[PDB]
Order: structure tokens, then C-alpha cells, then sequence
RNA sequence: GUGGGAGAGGGUGGUGGAAUUCCCGGAGUAGCGGUGAAAUGCGCAGAUACCGGGAGGAACGCCGAUGGCGAAGGCAGCCACCUGGUCCACCCGUGACGCUGAGGCGCGAAAGCGUGGGGAGCAAACCGGAUUAGAUACCCGGGUAGUCCACGCCCUAAACGAUGCGCGCUAGGUCUCUGGGUCUCCUGGGGGCCGAAGCUAACGCGUUAAGCGCGCCGCCUGGGGAGUACGGCCGCAAGGC
């Protein structure tokens, strides 16, 4: 209880899970969901379907606060990242606008061995 | 294929060395605050090279962006 | 660096005659200027090895001339040296 | 002696009184080092492409002074001392390289 | 000499924004993370995800190019100072002053050594989780030296074009970087490709020769034993020649 009816819907996709955080017009989180918050536990969290449920769960949890419209912020290139958008669109919540804001360094820290090579 | 118009042809005489003309410099950045390629800027290697330098100056001054958020998607 | 004025002074101060720009003396003179300007530079920036390469190349170009000058007119030689204050 | 361009960004919240003092302190040091203001362009303020010092705007100055190189760096560093001075960008003046003309 | 030019060539100081980590505040709640699948691990002392602030170290996205500079190693944010090389035009000066270069001397990626400093991220060793017939490995969670700075050592390498330096001579086509011009195009320097003659065992090379020639240096002489042993010289050591 706090009533907002307009805020941010941050999607955090990765090759291992998707996770949505909904906030107020100032960035403070109201509710969130993820592949784990829903039943999935292993690699199923990174599933595009997982993303869907996770997104929808958060939409509902936010609807409960009077949330009606929200701006979307995409981050990462995980699977089921578009499915997370898609969901938020059909989640009753009005999707005011999508914006990909994934961070990318201008080259700073040496990546883990798993992430090395370029060009 | 880098179609559409060229950022240069679509402009008049300008000082590729003036790091303060935020209006014309701005024209060479992408939707993101990224510096466009020769394929798009329609500049010469020598010119493009001078741009990069000036643009970088305007960014440090505060006159130009280092990176912007991608709208729509 | 070294301005036209500086450059010009030494040139004149050494030309064997009016208009003499490329005589063995003029060169040796001019070269000495660089070497000295560069030598001072290296005392400060000791890690600027790259520039040092130039140095060796000048010092060696100078040797070539003086070595020549001395073989042709051992006088203008002892002269050019004395003025510039070189040798050992 | 070489021609340089002394760019300076100031606090966008200085009152006519404050602005004036800071702005003169600038003139001051310029002398104390060897500047010879050839022309100014107090463009005032504009909307920064990103927040500098937490502000979305900045008060931009400018001068096309001439001075003794050996000081340039030494001078600029001085200008930065002030708290309302958030940017000091000096550049060896150049011949405008035209283009698409 | 004079007048012009391009450049991540070198040294010094200063400085900018993105990101990671950490700490502070807010908001918020049950997981996060990771994989083929997992577990270790981290989280109700409240993590992950989100917003604001602060600190710090290291590296410089787009520009970026088959691009440029350097003798090689190698060199990329921006600004200033200090400094090397080099190219073009004018035909002005000297008047063969040239080329090469045993020994010497200087430089010389990485790792490594000494002393002091720094330490975000990464990560030999090492500590764990998996995997497997085993798994002193690959994958996963951690993590020390080190990776960074100053100063001094070390002197190696697939230090490669696996192609020593200079000079003259012998079709072109084409793209490109950088000068000069009466600016299709001409002329000079550099970077690519294909290819005349020619060369080459073949592959290929071919005005950036591996062609035709001259000068000088270095090197080779079947494989293994062996880059070993001995001697010497060098190095704090590792070890180098
Ligand atoms: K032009
Ligand atoms: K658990
Ligand atoms: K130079
Ligand atoms: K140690
Ligand atoms: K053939
Ligand atoms: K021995
Ligand atoms: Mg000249
Ligand atoms: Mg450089
Ligand atoms: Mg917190
Ligand atoms: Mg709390
Ligand atoms: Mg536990
Ligand atoms: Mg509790
Ligand atoms: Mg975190
Ligand atoms: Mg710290
Ligand atoms: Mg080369
Ligand atoms: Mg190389
Ligand atoms: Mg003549
Ligand atoms: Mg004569
Ligand atoms: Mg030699
Ligand atoms: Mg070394
Ligand atoms: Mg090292
Ligand atoms: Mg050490
Ligand atoms: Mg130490
Ligand atoms: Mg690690
Ligand atoms: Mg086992
Ligand atoms: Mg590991
Ligand atoms: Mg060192
Ligand atoms: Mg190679
Ligand atoms: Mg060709
Ligand atoms: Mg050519
Ligand atoms: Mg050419
Ligand atoms: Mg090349
Ligand atoms: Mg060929
Ligand atoms: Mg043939
Ligand atoms: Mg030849
Ligand atoms: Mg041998
Ligand atoms: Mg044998
Ligand atoms: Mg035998
Ligand atoms: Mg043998
Ligand atoms: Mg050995």
C-alpha cells in the first residue's frame, strides 16, 4: 500500500536468469520477480518462458499498488529478454516506453578468462 | 550498406576543428552518443580524424555526450 | 625548441661567407646546437630512449663532417673546433 | 609566446556578485603568468550533455590569449584551484580547418 | 638552407567519462549465482535486482580502417610542455664529406629478481565444488605471487615478412595513406592486392623481388646425443652468451 500507478520496470536478462524490478517514478523498487521467485530452480530460470512468468508476477504484484503505466528499462542479452518486454506489454500495465540501457565499459577491468578475446 | 544521406553533404561549410559548435558537431553522433563511421559521416580519412579529436574535446567540456540511452525497442 | 632567429644567428655567425648555409662549418655548428639542446633534454628525461637514438645519429653525423673537415684543411678544423668548443 | 584558447566552465549558480568575483580572479591569474587576452566570448550558460559537478548546466567562458608556453600548464592548474571552476581546458590555437565548403 | 606536411614515434605533468569492486543512505524481499546438469558459494546480521552518494585501482568504447608512426621491441581518451624520425616544393649552400659495419656501446614484448609503493578487476600456486575408469585437467566458487608505479636488475621469444643494410637496373592494372601540380589526370613518399620479363623444388616471389647486378656484415654444412657437458664472460638468483 502506497499507490503509484506509474513507474519503472527494469528487466535484467542474462544467459542464466531474467529478473524484473518495478519501481516508483524515482527508481525505488515497489516489487520484483525472477525465474527463481517463480517455481523454476536450475537452468530453467534463463528460459524465455521463465522470463514471462517472472515479468507477469511482478506486474501483478505492482498492479496491487495501483500501478497502471510503466517505462521499461532493458539490461543484458539473456534469453527471454524480449519475452519479458512482451509480457509487460500484455500485463495490463501500460508500457509507456522501452529503453535498452545495458552497461558497457569503455574498457576497464580485465574480463574473466571465460570472457576473453576481441575484434 | 550505410544507406540514406551523408552527414557531410547534408551540411554547409563548417570548421571541423571547432570543438564548440555543439549544433553541427552533435550531428555526427549516432542515436547513442557514439561517433559515426566514415561510411555514415561521408568524411575523408583526414577529416574524420580531425573530427574525432574535436568531438572528444566537446565531450570533455560537457558540450557533447559520451553515450546515450537507446530509445524504443 | 629552436626558432628561426636562433637558427639564423648561428648560421650567420658561422657562414664562411655571406649566403653560406651548407658549409661543413655551418652544419657542424647547427648540429652542435641540436646535440646540446637534446643533450640537456635527456638529462631531464632519462627514459626517453627513442630521442637518444637521434642523439647518437647526430653525434655520428658530426664526426663524419669534422673527420672530413680535418682531412681537407686541418686548420679550419682546429678552428671550427675551438669556436664550438669540441674534441677532448 | 604562442596563441592559446583558455576554455573555462563556471558554476551555473553564481549571482551577479559571485560570478563577477570569480570571473575577475580569472583575469588576475592570466596576468600573473603572462597572458594577453585577445578576445573573450562569455557565452554564458548552456545545458550540459551530462551532469558536471551535479548540475545539468554550466557557465562557459573563453579567451584567445597569447602567452609563454613554459607557463601554460602551470597557469591552467592555478585556474582549477577555485571551487566554482569545474573545467579548465586550454588548447594551442589552430587554423580553422574548413570542410564541406 | 628556406618554406610547407601527416603521424597511437618517445619523455613529463595534468585531466575526462563508461564499467567492475568496496563503503554510506534510500527503497525493497527470498533468493542470487553458476552449469550439459549441478554443487561449492553468497543471502532474513536482508543478498540479487533498482535509485542516490562516496573511495579506489586498472584500462581507454564509438572514431578504428585491409588505416598511421617507429630501427626493432613496440605505440590508441583528452590537454600542455619537453624531444626523435620522416616526407614534399624551391634548386639556394657544402663539394664525394659515401656504403657497410668484426669488437664495443645503447635499446630490447612477456614472465622473472631486488627495494619501496600500490592492489579495482584478473589470476600461476594453493583451497574447494563438479566431471571421470582416475581427473594432480578442461567447467564452477574462491584466491597468493603477479598483473600497476618508482628505481635498479634480467636480455629471452613463432624478438616472424620465419625474408640483413645500401645502391642502380627491368611492363602494367587497381585500391589506399600523405605531400606538390597546369587537380581526367601528372609527380613524389608509404601501405595492399593481382600480375610483364625473370626467378623458384614446388608453394610462391614479382618497382615494398624471392628478378638482373655491385659493396659490406651475419649465418649454414645430415638426424639423435644437445642448446647438453667442460672452459670462459655475465647475472643477486632464475638463468644468459
Ligand atoms: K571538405
Ligand atoms: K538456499
Ligand atoms: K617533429
Ligand atoms: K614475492
Ligand atoms: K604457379
Ligand atoms: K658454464
Ligand atoms: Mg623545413
Ligand atoms: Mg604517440
Ligand atoms: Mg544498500
Ligand atoms: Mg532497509
Ligand atoms: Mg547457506
Ligand atoms: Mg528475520
Ligand atoms: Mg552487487
Ligand atoms: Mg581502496
Ligand atoms: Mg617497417
Ligand atoms: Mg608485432
Ligand atoms: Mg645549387
Ligand atoms: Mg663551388
Ligand atoms: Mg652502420
Ligand atoms: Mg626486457
Ligand atoms: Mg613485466
Ligand atoms: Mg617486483
Ligand atoms: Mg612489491
Ligand atoms: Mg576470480
Ligand atoms: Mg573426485
Ligand atoms: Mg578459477
Ligand atoms: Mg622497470
Ligand atoms: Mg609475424
Ligand atoms: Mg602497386
Ligand atoms: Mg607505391
Ligand atoms: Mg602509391
Ligand atoms: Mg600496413
Ligand atoms: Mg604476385
Ligand atoms: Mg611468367
Ligand atoms: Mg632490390
Ligand atoms: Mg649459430
Ligand atoms: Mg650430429
Ligand atoms: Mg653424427
Ligand atoms: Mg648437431
Ligand atoms: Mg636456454
Amino acid at each position: 500500500k502506497r499507490q503509484v500507478a506509474s513507474g519503472r520496470a527494469y528487466i535484467h536478462a542474462s544467459y542464466n536468469n531474467t529478473i524484473v524490478t518495478i519501481t516508483d517514478p524515482d527508481g525505488n523498487p515497489i516489487t520484483w520477480s525472477s525465474g527463481g521467485v517463480i517455481g523454476y530452480k536450475g537452468s530453467r530460470k534463463g528460459t524465455p518462458y521463465a522470463a514471462q512468468l517472472a515479468a507477469l508476477d511482478a506486474a501483478k504484484k505492482a498492479m496491487a499498488y495501483g500501478m497502471q503505466s510503466v517505462d521499461v528499462i532493458v539490461r543484458g542479452t539473456g534469453a527471454g529478454r524480449e519475452q519479458a518486454i512482451r509480457a509487460l506489454q500484455a500485463s495490463g500495465l501500460q508500457v509507456k516506453s522501452i529503453v535498452d540501457d545495458t552497461p558497457v565499459p569503455h574498457n576497464g577491468c580485465r574480463p574473466k578468462k571465460k570472457f576473453r578475446k576481441a575484434s | 550498406p550505410s544507406r540514406k544521406a551523408k552527414v557531410k553533404a547534408t551540411l554547409g561549410e563548417f570548421d571541423l576543428r571547432d570543438y564548440r559548435n555543439v549544433e553541427v558537431l552533435k550531428r555526427f553522433l549516432s542515436e547513442t552518443g557514439k561517433i559515426l563511421p566514415r561510411r555514415r559521416t561521408g568524411l575523408s580519412a583526414k577529416e574524420q580524424r580531425i573530427l574525432a579529436k574535436t568531438i572528444k574535446r566537446a565531450r570533455i567540456l560537457g558540450l557533447l555526450p559520451f553515450t546515450e540511452k537507446l530509445v524504443r525497442k | 625548441p629552436i626558432t628561426k632567429e636562433e637558427k639564423q644567428k648561428v648560421i650567420q655567425e658561422f657562414a664562411r661567407f655571406p649566403g653560406d648555409t651548407g658549409s661543413t662549418e655551418v652544419q657542424v655548428a647547427l648540429l652542435t646546437l641540436r646535440i646540446n639542446r637534446l643533450s640537456e633534454h635527456l638529462k631531464v628525461h632519462k627514459k626517453d630512449h627513442h630521442s637518444h637514438r637521434g642523439l647518437l645519429m647526430m653525434v655520428g653525423q658530426r664526426r663524419r663532417l669534422l673527420r672530413y673537415l680535418q682531412r681537407e684543411d686541418p686548420e679550419r678544423y682546429r678552428a671550427l673546433i675551438e669556436k664550438l668548443g669540441i674534441r677532448g | 609566446m604562442r596563441r592559446y584558447e583558455v576554455n573555462i566552465v563556471l558554476n551555473p549558480n553564481l549571482d551577479q556578485s559571485q560570478l563577477a568575483l570569480e570571473k575577475e580572479i580569472i583575469q588576475r591569474a592570466l596576468e600573473n603568468y603572462g597572458a594577453r587576452v585577445e578576445k573573450v566570448e562569455e557565452l554564458g550558460l548552456r545545458r550540459l550533455a551530462y551532469p558536471i559537478a551535479k548540475d545539468p548546466q554550466g557557465y562557459f567562458l573563453w579567451y584567445q590569449v597569447e602567452m609563454p608556453e613554459d607557463r601554460v600548464n602551470d597557469l591552467a592548474r592555478e585556474l582549477r584551484i577555485r571551487d566554482n571552476v569545474r573545467r579548465v581546458m586550454v588548447v594551442k590555437s589552430q587554423e580553422p580547418f574548413l570542410a564541406n565548403a
